[PDB]
């Protein structure tokens, strides 16, 4: 009786035991826990190769159980009609907190509790960062273990206070110690490795905003490339095809071309076939998002039009043409604005974003300051529609708009495959 | 249309960065009155729980607090008595009685 | 996956379909093979040397073999970079002076690889020399045009020589379609 | 009987109509968290 | 376009091969100015890196 | 052996500075745990100026 050794459940009588769903499926002992909150009693491990062990009366169970853990890691348990049979309580901890001064002051007391001196400026920077982290200007982010890092790296650099300054440097630090990779990105750009035009006009050629997926968190543009043949209404995305790709129909895909289709219907026949790719990779694509840089680039494509490469493109596009948000708006845009640093601001450079982003624009002090000082223009646009007359600068009316110019191109294309169609009948 | 940059001039302004501030903490969960509802009634009630959230919520520095300040009835002894070396039953006791 | 499709073939249709419009329902079918193996081929870029060797067999052009060409090209035709432009120069260089240089010899490369050639101290005193020839191109025109020694347009237009073939090819399709008639 | 359970603790020792409320009310709002995502998003124009 | 000589020179102009050098030994990471400072803010604050 | 000395775990007051290519981080670095013990990366640039 003298070696037994009390686990977790004889030390919570009348308490909480606080665990990890994480590690009880890892450990596998999920089925013996559930078994045992079942039976309201529990025995002790007994080995199976000592038959001289100790019928134990199982112990009494009287306690409050609170598993923590990730939504993720709940579905695994919550295949189990025991589960929420057992566990009726979910308490699920919003992932964001409401951008409010009331919530400052509480983030404020919260790291003085842990132990820092923060002065007011950089409380308000602390909490303008973490907005920023939460990538939404209302919703600051309730990831407080990340934002206790921060200020204790602020605190190093600004030798124990956390001045409105140490926390600028510790946001600068933590961007360029994982920014190698941009480094490298923008030292080819210069060196002509990897040509980007920020400046001037090209046909089909359009300057979209990656976040690349060989890597951690960094927009930066690719050049994304769209041409147009006469032909069958098909639309290939090559980026989406490069294998074990052309037998599956990609959403992105199906919503480029329906809005193709749907959208320009005197030749509905689509007598145009969209070759989409982008150039070079490090390229990640969704596959699953049409993206409003591809929708520009096709109907630059198809009507001949240059767009403007000064003005980066992004945005997730609906076949209506409603442009859509995107995650990592902050990314691309930072990115972009970086490329065009490098390269030099020629005071035209921009971006053309959703408006449903409007309320993610959380840039980085840098680009707002270029901002004020009409050296880079963030463009928010709510329909395909706007984003294309931004790019070719004219509009939708008068005579040779760019509708007008889309129509004429795919009469032409048209006109040419009928002249085919000729010579497979003759 | 060209945003302004008032439109998209997000940080708060900078008013005072010469001073220490002191604030009192803040209640356990601020910001988070669902997770606290859901533990006020799971723990009133006796009910088993669960929480969940993205990773480095500090899930358990915030509910170890939180329930720290919690006052729960004063629990039985509970402890192994050996009626034989075979069998060992499970006795409760009032608090401080083992 | 003989029944899979390619990076560097739909990057080569694309520009191929695009840059000729008067035929769009392209005419021809191009096969595109290594002479010997140890070829070990990226698979995921379009080498500049299939394009430009698909465009001579589009026009019937006779290409000089003076020259090496290197580089991956996307569906627009912008000659892009490639890794190890320097390994691929050496070798042509070493391949030509062990049949005798002629001071003709030369490699055409993308001008984005301009900041990787480190060419050694043989391969730099031959250019001193005018001994052999490094020419930089930005787009597949320029590559062609090099290659051909003629200019796209004009008298004996590579374009205009490429749209004869691609018309020729289409004539004998229509000849052909004269006997899907019966 | 889980639910009369969490009117029971609300109420204290009773199920009365504004308990059985109550608890009905905490079973939707403790899982109602994507939801308030959801129309958080929808009124900031996230989603339109 | 044909890239003159002069263009494609890259090794440095050799000055002298005859005498040998005195430098003295370069900072610990020279030239890895990120990795410096990262581990700078490693060890003043003593995180795991 | 059933003669284990109850050993009191020893404390840790060190800095771990984990080595190794990009590749052998990629493993660790899933694991939500890895970012929030290491949170300092010191990059070495493959090229100096």
């Amino acid at each position: 009786v003298s070696l037994i050794r009390p686990g977790a459940v004889h030390r919570a009588q009348g308490g909480y035991l606080i665990l990890d769903a994480l590690s009880l499926k890892r450990e596998g002992t999920w089925e013996a826990f559930k078994r045992a909150l079942r039976n309201g009693q529990v025995e002790p491990v007994t080995e199976p190769q000592a038959p001289a062990g100790l019928e134990v009366e199982p112990f009494p169970i009287q306690m409050q159980v609170i598993l923590v853990g990730t939504p993720e890691a709940f579905e695994g348990l919550e295949e189990d009609p025991a589960f929420s049979e057992l566990f009726r309580i979910r308490a699920e901890f919003s992932p964001t907190l409401p951008a409010s001064p009331e919530n400052c002051t509480a983030l404020g007391g919260w790291l003085l509790a842990q132990g820092f001196q923060l002065t007011q400026g950089g409380l308000t920077r602390l909490y303008d960062e973490a907005r920023r982290m939460a990538e939404q200007r209302d919703r600051m982010d309730a990831r407080l273990v990340e934002i206790r890092a921060l200020a204790e790296e602020a605190a190093v650099l600004g030798g124990g206070l956390l001045t409105a300054e140490s926390v600028e440097q510790a946001i600068a630090a933590r961007e360029h110690r994982s920014f190698l990779s941009e480094e490298e990105f923008l030292r080819a750009v210069q060196e002509g490795v990897i040509r980007l035009r920020t400046t001037g006009r090209a046909v089909g050629e359009v300057n979209s905003l990656v976040v690349v997926e060989a890597a951690p968190y960094w927009g930066r543009p690719a050049r994304l490339t769209a041409r147009a043949a006469p032909g069958r209404d098909h639309l290939i995305s090559i980026d989406r095809e490069a294998g074990l790709g052309g037998q599956i129909f990609h959403k992105a895909v199906l919503t480029l071309a329906g809005y193709l289709r749907s959208r320009y219907i005197e030749h509905g026949s689509l007598p145009v076939t969209i070759s989409l790719a982008f150039e070079q990779n490090y390229v990640s694509i969704e596959g699953d998002s049409a993206g409003l840089a591809e929708l520009v680039a096709a109907l630059s494509a198809i009507g001949n039009l240059p767009l403007r490469q000064d003005l980066a493109v992004t945005g997730a596009v609906d076949q209506t043409g409603k442009v859509l948000a995107v995650g990592a708006i902050n990314a691309k845009v930072e990115g972009f604005f970086r490329v065009c640093k490098a390269l030099g601001l020629s005071g035209t450079q921009g971006v053309i974003l959703p408006e449903a982003n409007l309320a993610n624009l959380t840039l980085r002090a840098e680009v707002l300051e270029a901002v004020r000082a009409g050296q880079f223009h963030i463009y928010a646009v709510e329909t395909a529609e706007q984003a294309l007359e931004i790019l070719a600068g004219a509009r939708m009316e008068g005579f040779r708009g760019l509708q007008e110019k889309i129509r004429a191109g795919l009469e032409a294309f048209a006109r040419l495959e009928e002249g085919h169609d000729k010579e497979d009948r003759e | 249309m060209r945003l302004s940059y008032e439109a998209l001039e997000w940080r708060t302004p900078i008013e005072n960065s010469t001073e220490p501030v002191s604030l009192p903490p803040p209640p356990p969960f601020f910001g988070q009155e669902r997770a606290r509802e859901a533990l006020e009634l799971a723990i009133r009630g006796g009910f088993h729980a669960y929480l969940v959230g993205p990773p480095s919520l500090g899930k358990h520095e915030a509910l170890l607090a939180y329930l720290s300040t919690q006052s729960v009835e004063t629990p039985p002894d509970l402890l192994y008595v050996p009626l034989s070396e075979r069998k060992v039953a499970v006795l409760t006791l009032p608090s401080g009685q083992e």
